[PDB]
């Protein structure tokens, strides 16, 4: 009478009555005469609440029927799309095969269920098995003449699972329950989409903290490695997931660990300008000099972004102001060519030299007068840059103006009292740059100097 | 809508593996 009602119930949709006789006692496995247990009888009818509430009290998602058919089966059977999404969500076998040797796909295919047809490939649904008459979805569906699921399935072909895996969705979702139901059928926390990505990292890049400790008291890796060296600390630092950070690092989060272009989650952190992410690692030991492949140090990235703050900070715990990268760029020569000149007023207020050389040559001030930055001239100029400075090919920053045309840095180059009349390794003076590029202005300004 | 990010190309283009790797060192060379 008991388990009945609550097969009734479940049938009809009444999830108050079916939760009260859970409630009561009963076996939330039992089944029919036809072995159809309430998820069976809530796929068929399209109950997606009752569905997930089942699911929660820890219905056997597998359980067959007499004919064989999981709780999938039914679902695809009936067209019932939200159902069929519903219980793939939960780890439901998407190829799972009955009696006879149907699949899910087999009946969305011969029904005409088109929605799920498409779901079900999208999920890695296998159109090769065949049934024990050697018939395949595709096969069925030509044989009924149903045209769009035949041109589906060819079109198609073999693109495989294109959808993340489940406890990928559930972790983006911080979805707990569905979380839970899944690492209770496959206790797999480390499961590996198509880019090699756990489900930790996932919950790290939109801090779903919850989803996180999950799957980090389920046994997930706190320091997984792809292929690509990207920690799930390296995703937390990146975007800026302070209680993420916190919450990995309390979890054995190694400080060190480097990715493929050789980039510590500090310099992640210092990249995108994440001032308490920084002073977190740093306090946890991060190394500050650390350097990626070209020599960058996270002040380098710091001072790229126009992370004022962030270059504050990591002055502040001693950081190398003229660190060097592999072509001699200072934090200075990265200011000044980005133009970011309240990060090389600070760099020039705490130290930083500002006559570096670069590989060829190259001043802070001849960078500056490249790319028409003039608050960073007017700030070097200030701060002692030399404005007759050359360099191996003997270039003046008034050479790099007048070539690149740049009118406010030619004038308030000749105001301070530059010489136009300089020559580089051939004999070539501001003007002929200005003549050689064209620049009518410039080369107009240099002639009411002296040159 | 608000199911794309299911797939794989969609967290794949989301997660932003470009932003962890050092993308260039430019100099623009000023001579040809």
């Amino acid at each position: 009478d008991a388990a009945t009602s609550f097969l009734r119930a479940a049938r009809s949709g009444n999830l108050d009555k079916a939760l009260d006789h859970l409630r009561n006692g009963v076996d939330i496995n039992t089944c029919n005469q036809n072995g159809l247990n309430g998820l069976h009888l809530a796929s068929k009818e399209g109950h997606v609440k009752m569905v997930v509430e089942l699911l929660h009290k820890e219905i056997i998602l597998e359980t067959t029927t007499k004919k064989g058919n999981t709780a999938l089966h039914i679902a695809a059977l009936a067209g019932q799309d939200e159902v069929v999404r519903e219980l793939v969500n939960y780890g439901a076998n998407v190829n799972a095969q009955s009696q006879k040797g149907f699949t899910p796909l087999y009946m969305a295919a011969q029904e005409n269920h088109l929605e799920v047809v498409k779901f079900l490939l999208e999920n890695g649904a296998n159109q090769n098995v065949a049934t024990e008459d050697g018939f395949t979805p595709l096969a069925v569906a030509l044989q009924q003449g149903h045209e769009n699921v035949v041109a589906h399935l060819i079109n198609y072909g073999t693109k495989g699972k294109v959808r993340l895996p489940a406890l990928h969705i559930a972790a983006r979702n911080d979805d707990t329950r569905t979380a839970a139901v899944l690492l209770q059928n496959d206790p797999n926390p480390d499961v590996l989409s198509k880019t090699g990505f756990t489900p930790l990292h996932i919950a790290a890049h939109y801090e779903n903290l919850n989803v996180a400790q999950l799957l980090l008291n389920r046994g997930a890796s706190v320091n997984f490695t792809p292929q690509n060296g990207i920690t799930p600390l390296h995703i937390a630092s990146r975007r800026g997931n302070v209680i993420m950070v916190r919450l990995l690092l309390d979890r054995g989060a190694q400080i060190e660990t480097k990715t493929k272009d050789e980039l510590t989650p500090l310099h992640c952190a210092a990249r995108n300008g994440h001032v308490r992410i920084s002073e977190i690692l740093l306090d946890h030991g991060a190394p500050i000099q650390a350097k990626t492949k070209n020599g960058l140090s996270p002040i380098h990235m710091a001072a790229q972004g126009d992370h004022l703050d962030c270059v504050r900070l990591l002055l502040q715990y001693d950081a190398e102001i003229d660190d060097i990268t592999l072509d001699h760029l200072t934090p200075l020569h990265v200011a000044a060519h980005c133009g970011h000149h309240r990060v090389a007023k600070v760099l020039l207020d705490k130290g930083a030299k500002p006559n570096s050389r670069a590989l060829n040559g190259f001043t802070p001030l001849h960078i500056a007068c490249k790319k028409n930055h003039v608050r960073v001239m007017e700030l070097l100029l200030k701060t002692g840059a030399s404005i007759d400075a050359v360099t191996e090919s003997g270039l003046t920053p008034l050479h790099v103006a007048s070539f690149m045309g740049h009118l406010p840095i030619v004038k308030n180059l000749l105001q301070r009292g530059a010489s136009p009349n300089v020559s580089n390794v051939k004999v070539e003076t501001p003007l002929h740059m200005a003549a050689r590029a064209g620049h009518t202005e410039v080369a107009k300004y240099l002639l009411q100097n002296k040159a | 809508e608000e199911l794309q990010d299911d797939y794989e190309d969609m967290m794949e283009e989301n997660l932003e593996q470009e932003e962890y790797e050092d993308p260039d060192i430019p100099e623009s060379q000023m001579e040809e």
